[PDB]
């Protein structure tokens, strides 16, 4: 759920910044984000669909 | 520390002593304009958004 902010600098020691919490985690270096309607992977390897919503038979509405 | 600049100091490029500088300052204003463990360096990260 955390990516590791990079600073090549004086030396390779990293910081740490959760990603946005609907981007995923392609890279340890960087995080990954794919379209609209879409959603981060639990251990965010990748693109995942949220869940179509409808106003369903027996609901209350 | 007796120098004398404007006795022909440029160091024959520009204009009054182009200077090596880590990271330019950020007027606007930065989030923590924050350092490394070195102290006389810094990341500018903007005070975006309402952080401000």
């Amino acid at each position: 759920n955390e990516v590791k902010s990079v600073q090549p600098g004086e030396v390779c020691c990293w910081l740490c910044i959760p990603c946005q919490p609907y981007e995923y985690r392609l890279d340890e270096f960087t995080c990954a984000d794919c379209g609209l309607g879409y959603w981060p992977n639990a251990s965010l390897t990748g693109c995942f669909e949220l869940p179509q919503e409808y106003i369903r038979w027996g609901d209350a509405w | 520390l007796h120098l004398r600049i404007e006795r022909m100091h440029w160091p024959g490029s520009g204009q009054q002593l182009p200077r090596s500088i880590c990271s330019l300052p950020c007027q606007p204003g930065e989030r923590k304009k924050t350092v490394k463990g070195m102290p006389c360096c810094w990341h500018c990260e903007p005070c975006t958004g309402y952080q401000y």
